[PDB]
């Protein structure tokens, strides 16, 4: 069958690849794609992907033979286009979900490398996700699934300069701030609030660079977004989630987050909690807020 | 010495 | 008692089956429970696993295709109240203080998470935590010497005895980290 038959076709041939040295393993994921890539748009959804890993696979064994062969970086910038165009061919299938999270990997490989003109390579696989979020997801549950690895792929890297670090930074906040509904935009703002503080930019002598002010702005904003919120179930689930992130800087080391800040906020929850429906969401809800005040003793 | 072993 | 802990297989994105000596170890018949952490990301991994147990928990990992996985789940296990995650959604990936955020949401004696492609098995604020890898050692573009490993727990009342298989070259070699709840 065509979707199962291809899934293991590329899968052997992923396995049997390894055998190839990898100077012969580029001439072949060559091929291996111009011969998948005859197949069409519902077949190319499960052997493309598997030759965009044994990509980053290989641009990895090439910076392990760095001392034995000096044109390895032209390899690896050889292969990452290779990888941009087979992740492109998938987007002209019209897919969205799969592409994005391949690029998301090529822009982690790129900058784990180390390459030279590798900022470049993670910062255009980046980019590209975004364009993929942006015009082609719209489903709250989905946005916020994609975004999140947006964030949270982005707070491991640590190649961009401060000049490229920055737009990605706000970029990230801005698509927050702008989900499909109130819950879903207080979750993920506050999920930005670790770029700000354990991203890391190539500025900083590899430091991170504890941004404590802008770590309150999106806590702040995340507070926002949950009194305008929809269910009062909802509107303090956001309110106990919110505290737990406060506390994660607090023990942190964040001189932005005091007491005051807390206590204002579990007396807010005090008054809101008994004001909810008699159910099995708001019983986790009370365990929940149970559990947070055990820690904080 | 795990339950499996072998 | 006893669990399988595993995932993170990405087949076939990134490789294609378990090791030769996995599947010779992972047999029908011997395990009641398994836990997945996500990322298989196909039924040809899904109906392999239910044909090595009866009862399987699954959760949705970054690159399964399978929406009808939960996002979490907690499972109790004899006395111990399991939450199981796979832990892509943990900003940042693999923090401590961000997994033990979410062991107070669940309230769970035990945390199962899989994003990181590392083992790790340790207890934290009287309260033990698992992350059984990638069991087929695959691909991570932040961890380059991957070695496949998945986890079994020995569940007995109050104690859990947890085997961490690894492969090692071709040899599996086996360590034993045991937890008592307080």
């Amino acid at each position: 069958e065509d979707f199962a038959d291809e899934q293991s076709l590329v899968g052997r041939f992923i396995h049997l690849l390894r055998s190839e040295d990898p100077d012969q393993q580029y001439l072949i994921l060559n091929t291996a794609r111009k011969h998948f890539g005859a197949g069409g748009n519902q077949r190319i959804r499960f052997t493309l992907p598997p030759l965009v890993f044994a990509a980053y696979q290989l641009a990895f064994r090439y910076k392990e033979n760095s001392k034995v062969d000096d044109k390895w970086e032209k390899k690896c910038q050889k292969i990452f286009s290779f990888a941009h165009q087979t992740i492109s061919a998938l987007i002209k299938a019209e897919l969205a979900e799969l592409p994005l999270r391949l690029f998301l990997q090529g822009a982690l490989a790129a900058g784990e490398i180390g390459f030279e003109n590798h900022e470049t390579v993670a910062y255009e696989f980046m980019s590209q996700a975004f364009s993929l979020y942006e015009d082609e997801i719209s489903d709250s549950k989905a946005q916020l699934a994609a975004i999140t690895l947006i964030i949270g792929t982005f707070e491991r890297m640590k190649c961009f300069s401060e000049e490229n670090h920055e737009p990605l930074r706000t970029q990230c906040a801005l698509a927050a701030s702008k989900l499909l509904k109130k819950p879903d935009q207080g979750r993920a703002v506050s999920t930005c609030a670790h770029l700000f503080w354990s991203g890391r930019n190539t500025d900083k002598n590899g430091e991170e660079l504890h941004g404590g002010k802008r770590v309150m702005e999106c806590l702040k904003k995340a507070l926002k977004i949950a009194n305008q919120c929809m269910d009062p179930s909802l509107q303090v689930q956001l309110f106990i989630e919110i505290l737990n992130r406060y506390i994660y800087f607090y023990e942190k080391e964040n001189d932005a987050v005091t007491i005051q800040v807390l206590n204002q906020l579990i007396q807010k929850i005090r008054e809101d909690l008994p004001n909810l429906e008699s159910s099995e969401e708001t019983e986790q809800i009370n365990k929940h807020f149970h559990n947070t005040l055990e820690h904080l003793r | 010495d795990d339950p499996l072993n072998a | 008692m006893l669990v399988l802990v595993l995932g993170d297989l990405h087949i076939p994105h990134r490789c294609n089956s378990l090791p030769a000596k996995f599947k010779k170890l992972l047999v029908p018949g011997k395990i009641q429970h398994i836990l997945c952490t996500g990322n298989l990301c196909t039924k040809e991994s899904y109906d392999y696993l239910k044909t090595l147990a009866g009862d399987v928990h699954i959760v949705r990992g970054d690159f399964d295709e399978n929406l009808n996985y939960p996002e979490q789940k907690v499972v109790t296990v004899g006395q111990f109240k399991i939450g199981l995650i796979h832990g892509h959604q943990v900003i940042p990936w693999g923090d401590m203080a961000s997994l033990a955020l979410l062991q107070r949401q669940f309230d769970v004696d035990i945390l199962i998470s899989g994003h990181t492609h590392k083992f790790e098995a340790f207890e934290h604020e009287n309260k033990f935590y698992i992350n059984p890898g990638s069991a087929t050692g695959a691909y991570n573009a932040l961890e380059t010497n991957i070695i496949p490993s998945f986890v079994l727990m020995d569940i007995q009342a109050s104690t859990v005895v947890t085997y961490v298989y690894q492969l090692i070259g071709d040899d599996v070699k086996v360590e034993r980290i045991e937890y008592k709840k307080p």
